[PDB]
């Protein structure tokens, strides 16, 4: 009805995602954990994603970032930054792209925020997304753990791709990412 | 500050009791403050809990309280005091959905759960209260299970005497350390489990009917 897809689609042209390695170091800003495919880190902070693909896109093709809350109560909620955060790219956006010509969008319908970006060719692409807001911010996500999801669309908008992981932006990424991969061990 | 910012709303105040700030580990929130805050905007101030009014209940954090424990029961949301603050500083209605406060702290998950739809956990549950207390115990969890949708709520004083209670009608014993051990015996030749006022605040906290055992803080004679 509203709620945005998050159905894996690699598509034509073998659409994938990839993550640096890092540590579990209580001193790592971003951390991915393949095991819960979430990532962790700081508020603000570089947040590498990977760009995979088998076949070359053609030029003109864009990659849309989008959150999207994880649980089913509040799915056909909004994510967005905390007034907090807001009172201080348009300040209401919670996901950034340090680097280019980066388009910020505000669907006026689903009401849903979106960053996109033009697709580059590599080996594979990288690009550098920001969180500028905690998971456990009072008013903005508030402790519902988010869905970021990554598109590929041609230069009209249509897909082309489709891939997402799941995110946790507090103080200690290394610390929480253990903690939560230790979680899974047992019941 | 518009005056008309919080017109249709009713509220409910309440303060995390001292245990229940105690558990750290396991502006400050002022109620008069709020309420002016509330008041300026045409808000509705409920003094104690009761269809004209979407209300809402306002608080620093999860608390065990009456007040909690009844909105939890009875699917007024529990909100985080500072929607109101929010929601002046901009002169306008915040979504409170992006300031629920979470349910509260969970003995089977060994962590404080967040708060999602649920359905009454004492729908048509048939219950027996048994205390000393007929105030902070057969008057305060009567309330609460009958708004949580229980069928019905027989309250019996400890100090009572037996010559109507027909056991086998009940579904379950909620009672305190003073039960007459006569009502457990027969509670047990009946099969009739018996608890302490946790289990209920636990189902209420979890947001479901839950295990009648499944907490060695349920059973009824727990001390400390
Ligand atoms: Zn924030």
């Amino acid at each position: 009805s509203s709620v945005p897809s998050q159905k894996t689609y690699q598509g034509s042209y073998g659409f994938r995602l990839g993550f640096l390695h890092s540590g579990t170091a209580k001193s790592v800003t971003c951390t991915y954990s393949p095991a819960l495919n979430k990532m962790f880190c700081q508020l603000a902070k570089t947040c590498p994603v990977q760009l995979w693909v088998d076949s070359t896109p053609p030029p003109g093709t864009r990659v849309r970032a989008m959150a999207i809350y994880k649980q089913s109560q509040h799915m056909t909620e909004v994510v967005r930054r905390c007034p907090h955060h807001e009172r201080c790219a348009p300040p209401q956006h919670l996901i950034r792209v340090e680097g280019l010509r980066v388009e910020y969008l505000d669907d006026r319908n689903t009401f849903r925020h979106s960053v996109v970006v033009p697709y580059e060719p590599p080996e594979c692409t990288t690009i550098h997304y920001n969180y500028m807001c905690n998971s456990s911010c009072m008013g903005g996500m508030n402790r519902r753990p988010i869905l970021t999801i990554i598109t590929l669309e041609d230069s009209s908008g249509n897909l082309l791709g489709r891939n997402s992981f799941e995110v946790r932006v507090c103080a200690c990424p290394g610390r929480d990412r253990r903690t939560e991969e230790e979680n899974l061990r047992k019941k | 500050l518009n005056k008309t910012l919080f017109l249709g709303y009713a509220f409910l105040l309440t303060m995390a009791t001292t245990s229940d700030k105690l558990a750290s580990r396991s502006p400050p929130f002022n109620k008069q403050y709020t309420e002016s805050q509330l008041r300026a905007g045409a808000g509705y101030i409920l003094e104690d809990f009761n269809t004209a009014y979407q209300c809402l209940l306002i608080a620093d954090q999860h608390c065990r309280t009456r007040k909690y424990f009844l909105c939890l029961a009875s699917g007024i949301p529990c909100v985080s005091h500072v929607w109101v603050h929010d929601s002046c500083h901009a002169n306008q209605l915040q979504n409170y959905r992006n300031y629920l406060l979470p349910a509260g702290y969970s003995l089977e998950e060994q962590r404080i759960l967040d708060w999602q739809p649920r359905e009454n956990p004492f729908q048509n549950l048939k219950v027996l209260l048994v205390s000393d207390q007929q105030q902070n115990f057969l008057e305060l969890w009567s309330e609460i299970l009958m708004t949580g949708g229980a069928a019905s709520v027989k309250q019996h004083h400890s100090s009572a005497h037996n010559k109507d209670i027909a056991l086998g009608v009940f579904d379950v014993v909620v009672t305190d350390p003073s039960c007459p051990a006569s009502v457990l015996k027969c509670a047990e030749a009946l099969q009739l489990p018996v608890v302490s006022q946790e289990w209920v605040i636990q189902c209420l906290i979890v947001g479901e009917r839950i295990g009648f055992k499944q907490h060695p803080k349920y059973k009824h004679d727990y001390v400390s």
